[PDB]
RNA sequence: UUGGCGGUACUUUAUAUCCAUCUAGAGGAGCCUGUUCUAUAAUCGAUAAACCCCGCUCUACCUCACCAUCUCUUGCUAAUUCAGCCUAUAUACCGCCAUCUUCAGCAAACCCUAAAAAGGUAUUAAAGUAAGCAAAAGAAUCAAACAUAAAAACGUUAGGUCAAGGUGUAGCCAAUGAAAUGGGAAGAAAUGGGCUACAUUUUCUUAUAAAAGAACAUUACUAUACCCUUUAUGAAACUAAAGGACUAAGGAGGAUUUAGU
């Protein structure tokens, strides 16, 4: 049996959301892909090096927005620009968001050298594509 | 191409409805936080410095390494100083440049130049910073100037701005002085500052005082020097203060500004008008007529940064204008703010709020309802969020202009901008659609407003318990009730006169008498003789006689309203 | 904006040279993407936007390239059982034709900054000029 | 921390390598020819062997940048196998999917 | 009492203000994309949809959608009662209404032309609608026994003597059977410079295409790739390939063919002329030899391809070893 | 290395074992660590303006600051002393009454049934266990399958009362259930001035013999512990 | 006692339909369900289930939107970019006009990629093509420049082909292809002594 | 560089601007490892002597 | 009342399958490669089906985890009586899988029963119902089909993996940690898989798989061995390739077994 990237069923009360509902082999076909650069495409170097910066991208938002965070965040690269699009929780005041996105904006365009920008979208609550 | 969009706020702030400023508080602390986290990063750059040095971006982007202020070069040498000079280091630059005496090495007149500016532009303290000042007789920078073997112009011209910048206008006079004698040319940058010392300093005799300010522009010709355009406005914005006697000088200068070849800026009607318009101007019977000639002149006219006193411009002429009352005038500076990119000056955040403020004011005042309402989309709430008193004057408006139909939708917006609480605004809302009667549709809408203002008093009232519903919003939102379909929510809320202890008002109970009679229900009709027996109120017993012959009381009704009408 | 307009909008200051511009006989510009629908938003941009300047434009779709590759899908043992993964490209080919170089210039930008994530641009030009004048004349 | 001191010693010689590789590329270009006499060559070959032996670039394994794996990476990724499937299949790597034909 | 959601059910109510914002959506778009609301339609949405949100995933059911209410939501989710709680139709009770409702009906036309008192076959070529179309017009779920029960009602009535409102009615239970012809769609016949008739045709074997352009008068002269076929195809078996679509028809020296052929290998080559070569001579042939050539393989196209190696086997079908245990 | 770092929602589900070879065919206990933890909060104690301190105070725009030693001290003294106080509320609970022994089911209330379908509350009813068995049977799923059967008893104290069987495989379903079935089977039972049976009742249902008495005011129940509830 | 903040309700109320969208969308942005007033739904849906809304959608957040670049937008921005633009010479209607004027062809070519380094390796190359009949040989010089040039030569299209990438940058290699047709078609007419020889 | 991230984040989470949930995790199991006595001994004071 | 297995051996069933049919192999010789054994100062894990060209899409040094010998003791990090640990338990686990398997089941919430340990179907219908998960459908192999891929729930084997990484518990901190140098050998052995040959439907040569000219049993076919040269990579040839001769065995391979529709 297959065991990667499937959310297993419970008993019917599991909340899934529609990103960890579909396994593997639905990419491209029902879900798309959370980061989109040029490193992949044919012909095309840096590869490695883009992989790397995602996945810092991706543990730097979970550490400075923890338990804000509705689900993946979506990382755009336009020429050189970075664009982080996360979905999160209505948990902390306004006022703290605004904070930590001067922050982690200004300190991931000095770590990577490049035009960062975080986009935010503010939900009620998880999603729930279905429970299973 | 694109313009502003008129229903989104300023792009500044985080595009969600959760992190959208609802007042003009939360604008200014959502400004303050993201600067503040922005503050925390660079901190954390500069601190530990050896994290954030990899250079990975083709070309190299300069303002994305983290910065070094502090002097990396140890020697004690005249270049040792002069990378601390430049670095801006003023206690360390004295330090090294006292050492460099004690030794006696040779410093050159420039280096000991540039140690002055630097001290005389701080005035002897550490430049101003966050992390984790009147001249001192007794000072590093008055005792470098003794020390210095060979002085130049610069070195007494550096003195001069330094002393008149940190409030040493009587010292910088006597340093000018010195200069004279030995025979050296001052620049315009001194010139200015002296004439700025002239102003500040009190003269008894102001034919004095300006014969004085005079003569210095008079050696700035002997010596050659000519004026640029602070010094005229050095000189204007010091002419403020005679308002009465400086209306004939001030024009002059302008026209010696054009004939010189010096171009006004903003900045320079921004003194004019100030000096012609006064602000606590008594004589408002007839006002001059200079601003109308000023806007015809600036027409069309696009404007840079050229002082510091540019922004003020547009603020002040809006609230020349509302003095005025002249909305045209409003218009054809609106439209000056419009050309080009004025829009860029016309102010910070305390002068922006108070141009839109006073002219979306004047707007609703003396403007159509039809076009005001498309003002009120346009500007809010992209360009400001307004205040309460914004609204009541919206709402006057729409009274005045027979269309109390818009009223509860204006409610509805007023609470997006943190008005929901607003007991001001509140009052004003339901006073203007229960003023006079309305077609059965009109009252019905109102009802559903009315209703909608009452759960702000009851939420309010559940988080406070010393709560008090004021008298009049109790008679505006009971009447409503009655007269939108909504009686038996009245009857309810006519039990909260007791509660709160508030007195009926006499037209009050008497309506819901009418309401009785048409319902035919003499249950209801003894009902509000029992409020009036509690407030001892002289027309409840006229009220119950009424009730007697409205409807036909059963016996047990009888005795039941006869004690009432005993009480 | 309902009644609040801007009145003299500044536009930015474009200067003539008395430098000969550049003539570009061709301009081929072959975009990349992992996804075709993306591509046909871009080409319906690019093409409606070079029939707006007065460029000409014709496109073509070369064809796709798929790259497959497998691993083992147990992380000990178990050698014939494996995973497959695969890359796919799409291509877009905008053949552009009698560009001068201010023209190319200002296309290129507007649509080169409007380039969707995910897309990657190969532009091609194909400049004419004269024979240098040395060629011009034999001399010995 | 690199991940393990497998890692750290990799990291090494590809820093040493950097140093010395100008050097091991002129003494070795007078080795690998025929028109210099045997003597020479025969000198520049202990030259050559008298660096230090992290010099020497063969010594270099490509190693998973994230668990230090020494066999089965990729190297367009410079990831291991079995961390380059839990990428790709949570979506994370652009454009890479399941192979279906 | 578990944690999954309560069933979704739609109200009225809910899906008339969908409806709303349906109808406000369109002049959004509408005016986005620069074209009249008044004429702006269900096609035109669409488009303007997948341009500004474009999506490359496979499924189309996963791709952004701006459709009518009525469409994505399930229709069957409509108030069934009102206020007071009578149900609208006298078979509420039954639970399927409409079924039954239906069922009514045809048994009553049964009954009055059995009371009451020529060939049957009014419609041909038709059938009955299956389960899917009918629960469909129903709007209600339908078991495979209820199916077929409706279905013999439904032959009963046309068994009897059927008026001319019993025939609509059938009718509208009767759809009309697919009608694809297995008829090969005869090429057109161009004229060349010289004004001589010829056809063209392409045709695939393996990774093997052909371009023919047969001749309708000829001596049999046959050019592979601008060279003779003796020449290209030195094997016998390659050229009997060629000669199976004429000899068929006894048109043998009768056709002047020039081939192009690319890709493949020698057998694949043939194979693919062979096919290219059929299909332009169809238009030189009686639409009865069309059929003859159809139904004795020379118009199919051969679908046998190599097959994918696959992980984990030697090779498509081979398997590696099993070991000896 | 900063890269082999996990979530503590794939740490405590290594660490617990709970899904395991050993759980399913035959103790560590889970922890939240990030329950006191404030935004902005470290070890060096940096404050933070607007987003661990105020933005403003009495007027004036903060700055980064960091916090004495001593300070930091007490405020990590602090957390320390309500983490213990956590760990203290966890352990306390409210004591519910017991039934016929401290061990065992019979006796217990589980409060009243469930609202009904248009809002019918019955918060005037009380609901009792009389039995709970936890039988096992033979199915694939365990090879012994798990069930509890649970019997209640419900009544308003005025006359109406009813019993159901529920079953389930979890006690706490097998409660609902019985608890909302016997909602459905309410008898009304008829009481001599309100305090006693109409006349002495005698009866055997099956092998269980019952022999009811009536008695004066004042007599109390004297019956077998399940009657008397 | 502790105050949740409320959120508004969404912009996209406020909009109307007659509204400028360009001034709503001005550049690239993710999909913002409070500033699209559209009623797109995206996600492939449950049995007897729609497909997801737009507000919470991540699917709609992951998609490469075109809301910035619309139709109507287009048009008023080519409009502003008609000024840059030059006009192509009217004489050079065809490809053939513009061999007769313009004979030399330098092919250079530029890379777009995402990244923070805007470095390409294959930026440096230069292609030069040229037609023999375009220069002026004598029937000596050409068949001297087929020989020098070798495999350059195509005989089939006359085109002279020199490929320059040795050097670092473009402007270096373009220099040089344009030096090696200069040593090319010099030393073609030059005659030397052993060329008598053939 | 492998020292950069993870000194950068551990700086991050001693400024309480940055959370390392396994960072927490193990900081826990250490202080309860501490009071059950199985801490770690100091260098040089070794079980071997 | 159930669940089970017993001898469920009985009737239908499998479909490249149990036997039969068919084709090419394995089983013999030579080598290549894994394993066991012997054996070495000298890894570890996998090791019936479901291990044995397995982790390795890869070991001359490095890799490396092994052994011998010499050396270091706050010993990668901002801080830390701390760093580090391929140290034991896969019978504490996460993670990723094998297997039955393209098997067909898993079934929550309600409702009913003269009490229920359980059961709940009849279609000319008799208490069952309205929802999920898997299957189907959908999508991929760029028309269409078919086929192939992918998909395949819950359980079964405490199946495999603490040595991808992370981690519970226990163990080592002048050593079970870190680094340097040199080694990590072999077979009168067994066995698994692969490769080549045994030839005439062949060998060599030119073309090209068309055709032709030669060779054709003692070395004719026939060595990817040993040995001898040159060459490529490398600092290092112990590696690989290309020639040179030397050439031995092998003459189509017992019971038996593998794959293919
Ligand atoms: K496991
Ligand atoms: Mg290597
Ligand atoms: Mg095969
Ligand atoms: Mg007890
Ligand atoms: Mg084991
Ligand atoms: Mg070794
Ligand atoms: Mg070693
Ligand atoms: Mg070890
Ligand atoms: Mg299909
Ligand atoms: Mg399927
Ligand atoms: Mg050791
Ligand atoms: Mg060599």
């Amino acid at each position: 049996k297959n065991r990667a990237a499937r959310v297993r069923v419970a008993k019917g009360n599991k909340p899934v959301s529609y990103e960890e509902a579909h396994a593997p082999h639905y990419i491209a076909h029902r879900k798309g892909w959370l980061s989109l650069h040029t490193g992949n495409l044919d012909g095309e170097d840096h590869a490695a090096e883009r992989t790397l910066e995602d996945v810092f991208l991706r543990k730097f938002m979970m550490g400075t927005f923890p338990g804000c965070l509705a689900d993946q965040i979506v990382l755009k690269r336009r020429a050189n620009q970075v664009d982080i699009c996360a979905l999160v929780l209505r948990q902390l005041p306004a006022h703290k968001f605004y904070f930590l996105v001067g922050y982690s904006e200004t300190l991931l365009s000095h770590f990577y050298k490049c035009p960062v920008r975080l986009h935010l979208q503010t939900v009620p609550s998880k999603v729930v594509y279905k429970y299973i | 191409t694109v313009n502003r969009d008129p229903t989104a706020a300023p792009y500044v702030f985080h595009d969600d409805p959760y992190l959208i400023p609802t007042s003009a508080l939360e604008s200014r602390s959502f400004l303050l936080a993201k600067k503040s986290g922005e503050t925390a990063a660079k901190f954390i750059i500069n601190s530990y410095p050896k994290y954030f040095q990899k250079d990975i971006a083709e070309p190299h982007i300069p303002c994305l390494m983290p910065e070094y202020f502090e002097p990396q070069i140890e020697d004690v040498s005249e270049a040792a100083l002069e990378e601390r000079i430049r670095l801006r280091k003023v206690r360390a630059s004295v330090d090294m440049f006292d050492q460099l005496l004690q030794a006696g090495t040779t410093v050159s007149l420039e280096t000991t130049n540039s140690l002055l500016d630097l001290l005389c532009y701080y005035g002897d303290q550490e430049p101003p910073a966050d992390y984790p000042g009147p001249w001192k007789a007794q000072n590093n920078a008055e005792r470098i100037f003794a020390l210095m073997p060979e002085k130049n112009a610069r070195s007494y011209c550096t003195m001069i701005r330094g002393m008149v910048k940190h409030r040493a206008y009587a010292q910088a006079l006597n340093v000018y002085t010195e200069l004279l004698n030995n025979r050296l040319s001052a620049d315009v940058y001194t010139f200015n500052a002296l004439i700025e010392a002239k102003t500040f300093i009190l003269n008894e005799k102001f034919e004095e005082k300006w014969n004085d300010i005079l003569d210095l522009l008079k050696h700035m010709v002997a010596q050659k020097v000519k004026p640029n355009l602070q010094t005229f406005n050095t000189i204007l914005k010091g002419l403020r203060k005679c308002y009465s006697l400086g209306r004939i000088p001030a024009l002059q200068i302008l026209r010696e500004m054009k004939h010189i070849g010096i171009e006004p800026s903003l900045a320079t009607y921004h003194h004019i008008i100030h000096l012609f318009y006064p602000r606590d101007l008594s004589a408002i019977k007839m006002p001059s007529l200079i601003i109308y000639d000023i806007m015809n002149e600036l027409e069309g006219r696009t404007f840079s940064p050229q002082d510091l006193d540019d922004g003020r411009f547009f603020q002040l002429a809006m609230s020349v204008c509302s003095s005025l009352r002249d909305l045209e005038l409003a218009y054809q500076v609106h439209r000056l703010l419009n050309t080009g990119d004025n829009r860029k000056l016309v102010g910070h955040d305390p002068l922006r709020k108070v141009y839109y403020s006073k002219f979306f004011s004047l707007i609703c005042s003396l403007e159509q309802i039809d076009v005001t309402l498309k003002w009120y989309k346009d500007l809010i709430p992209s360009v400001f969020l307004p205040h309460y008193q914004i609204f009541i004057g919206l709402l006057q408006a729409l009274d005045v202009a027979n269309r109390l139909e818009l009223v509860p939708q204006i409610w509805k917006d007023s609470k997006e901008y943190s008005h929901t609480f607003r007991d001001a605004l509140r009052e004003e809302v339901l006073m203007l659609m229960a003023r006079d009667k309305h077609p059965p549709e009109l009252q019905v809408a109102f009802a559903d407003c009315a209703a909608d203002i009452k759960s702000t008093y009851e939420d309010q009232s559940a988080r406070q318990p010393a709560f008090d519903w004021p008298a009049n919003p109790l008679q505006y939102i009971a009447v409503l009730f009655l007269r939108g379909g909504r009686s038996q929510e009245a009857w309810k809320m006519l039990e909260l006169f007791k509660k709160h202890k508030k007195i009926p008002r006499n037209e009050l109970l008497e309506e819901f008498m009418d309401t009785a009679k048409a319902s035919g229900s003499t249950a209801l009709a003894i009902e509000v003789v029992k409020l009036a027996s509690a407030f001892s109120l002289p027309i409840g017993e006229s009220l119950a006689q009424r009730v007697v012959m409205d409807f036909t009381v059963d016996p047990e009704q009888k005795e039941a309203l006869g004690n009432l009408t005993e009480l | 904006l309902h009644v609040d307009v801007p009145k003299d909008v500044t536009r930015p200051t474009i200067t003539t040279s008395d430098e000969p511009d550049t003539l570009y006989k061709r301009l081929s510009i072959l975009v990349k993407a992992h996804d075709r629908a993306v591509l046909d938003s871009y080409e319906y941009f690019a093409v409606l936007a070079a029939k707006e300047l007065g460029i000409s434009i014709k496109v073509h779709e070369p064809p796709r390239k798929i790259e497959r590759f497998t691993l083992l899908k147990s992380v000990h043992i178990f050698k014939k059982h494996r995973v497959q993964y695969e890359m796919r490209t799409l291509y877009r080919c905008l053949e552009l034709k009698h560009l001068t170089g201010s023209t190319a210039s200002v296309y290129l930008e507007y649509i080169q900054r409007n380039l969707p994530e995910g897309v990657a641009m190969e532009v091609t030009k194909t400049q004419i000029q004269q024979l240098p004048e040395h060629i011009k004349e034999p001399m010995w | 921390y690199y991940v393990d001191w497998r890692m750290l010693r990799d990291l090494k010689r590809r820093k040493m390598a950097y140093e010395y590789a100008d050097e091991r590329l002129r003494i070795n270009s007078l080795r690998k020819n025929t028109i210099l006499p045997k003597d020479l060559q025969e000198m520049a070959g202990d030259e050559i062997a008298a660096l230090p032996r992290d010099s020497c670039p063969v010594r270099i394994r490509n190693r998973c940048v994230m668990t230090s794996r020494p066999r089965g990476v990729k190297r367009r990724w410079r990831l291991s196998r079995i961390v380059f499937r839990h990428l790709a299949d949570h979506g994370l790597l652009s454009g890479v999917q399941r192979a279906i034909w | 009492n578990v944690q999954a959601s309560r069933q979704e059910s739609y109200t009225e109510d809910f899906i008339k203000k969908q409806i709303e914002e349906f109808n406000i959506g369109k002049r959004h778009l509408a005016n986005m994309m620069g074209e009249d609301p008044e004429t702006f339609a269900e096609e035109d949405i669409d488009r303007a949809i997948a341009y500004l949100f474009p999506s490359g995933l496979f499924e189309k059911r996963a791709r952004p959608m701006m459709k009518h209410p009525e469409h994505i939501f399930p229709k069957q989710r409509a108030t069934q009662w009102g206020e007071d709680g009578r149900p609208f139709h006298f078979l509420f009770y039954t639970g399927k209404q409409s079924y039954y409702s239906l069922m009514h009906d045809v048994y009553g036309k049964v009954m009055q032309l059995e009371k009451h008192r020529a060939e049957s076959r009014d419609l041909i070529g038709s059938r009955w609608l299956i389960k899917e179309e009918l629960e469909e017009m129903l709007v209600e779920k339908l078991s495979d026994e209820d199916y077929a029960q409706f279905i013999r009602l439904l032959e009963k009535l046309l068994t009897l003597p059927c008026g001319p409102a019993e025939e609509e009615f059938v009718q509208r239970f009767r759809r009309s059977v697919t009608i694809q012809s297995k008829k090969q769609l005869i090429e057109p016949v161009q004229y060349d410079e010289q004004g001589m008739a010829f056809s063209t045709s392409e045709g695939r074997r393996k990774s093997a295409t052909a371009q023919a352009v047969v001749y309708e008068h000829g001596s049999g002269k046959i050019h592979v790739n601008g060279v003779d076929y003796l020449i290209y195809f030195p094997i016998t078996q390659d050229r009997e390939q060629l000669m199976f679509p004429f000899h068929f028809l006894d048109r043998l020296e009768r056709h002047d063919v020039t081939c192009t052929v690319s890709g493949g290998g020698r057998s694949a080559q043939a194979g693919a002329i062979r096919l290219a070569m059929a299909r332009a001579l169809c238009s030189f042939v009686t639409e009865d030899e069309v059929e003859w050539m159809r139904q004795a393989g020379l118009l199919t196209p051969d679908p046998r391809i190599r097959e994918r190696k696959k992980p984990g086997q030697e090779g498509a079908r081979r398997k590696f070893t099993w070991k000896k245990r | 290395s900063f890269f082999t770092k996990l979530t503590a929602e794939e740490l405590w589900k290594g660490a617990l074992a709970e899904t395991g070879a050993g759980a399913r065919k035959g103790k560590k206990k889970r922890k939240d660590l990030n329950r006191g933890q404030i935004i902005g909060e470290g070890r060096s104690g940096f404050l933070w303006p607007g987003l661990n301190v105020p933005l403003i105070k009495s007027g004036v725009v903060q700055n980064i600051g960091q916090r004495s030693k001593e300070e930091q001290q007490k405020v990590e003294a602090t957390m320390v002393e309500q983490r213990e106080e956590w760990d203290r509320k966890r352990k306390i609970k409210v004591k519910r009454e017991r039934g016929w022994s401290g061990n065992t089911w019979g006796g217990v209330s589980i409060g009243p049934p469930d609202p009904g379908p248009n809002g019918e509350t019955y918060e005037d009813f009380d609901t009792r266990i009389l039995e709970v068995r936890n039988v096992f049977n033979m199915t694939a799923k365990e090879g012994r399958k798990k069930s509890v059967r649970v019997l209640v008893a419900v009544g308003n104290g005025n006359g109406a009362a009813g019993f159901a069987i529920g079953k389930a495989a979890d006690r706490g379903d097998a409660f609902r259930k019985a608890k909302n079935r016997a909602i459905h089977y309410l008898h009304y039972i008829e009481r001599y001035e309100g305090h006693t049976i109409f006349h002495d009742i005698s009866l055997r249902f099956k092998r269980t013999q019952i022999r009811m008495k009536k008695q004066p005011r004042g007599y109390g129940l004297r019956c077998h512990r399940a009657i008397i509830t | 006692r502790p105050m949740r903040r409320k959120a508004l309700p969404p912009r996209t109320e406020k909009m109307d339909t007659d509204q400028d969208w360009p001034s709503v969308y001005p550049t690239a942005a993710p999909f913002k369900p409070s500033a699209v007033p559209l009623p797109v739904r995206m996600g492939y849906p449950v049995k007897k289930g729609v497909p997801m809304a737009k507000e919470g959608n991540l699917e709609l957040l992951k998609i490469p939107n075109f809301l910035h670049l619309t139709p109507v937008a287009i048009k008023r921005h080519c409009a502003a970019l008609k000024d840059f633009c030059t006009e192509w010479p009217a004489a050079l209607d065809s490809d053939e006009k513009c061999e007769e004027h313009f004979p030399v062809e330098i092919d250079t070519a530029d890379y777009v990629s995402s990244g923070p380094s805007i470095r390409n390796p294959k930026a440096r190359a230069v292609t030069l093509r040229v037609k023999l009949s375009s220069l002026n040989l004598d029937n000596h010089a050409k068949k001297k420049l087929i020989k020098l040039v070798g495999e350059r030569y195509c005989k089939a299209t006359d085109v002279l082909t020199i490929t320059t990438d040795r050097c670092p940058l473009k402007r270096q290699n373009y220099d040089y292809a344009v030096y090696l047709l200069t040593v090319l078609y010099h030393e073609s007419w030059k005659t030397e002594d052993w060329e008598n020889s053939k | 560089n492998h020292n950069t991230y993870f000194a950068l984040m551990g700086n991050l989470r001693f400024l309480g601007l940055y959370r390392d949930e396994h960072q927490d995790f193990k900081d826990e199991q250490r202080r309860l490892k501490k009071l059950r006595g199985k801490g770690k001994p100091r260098k040089g004071e070794g079980k071997r002597a």
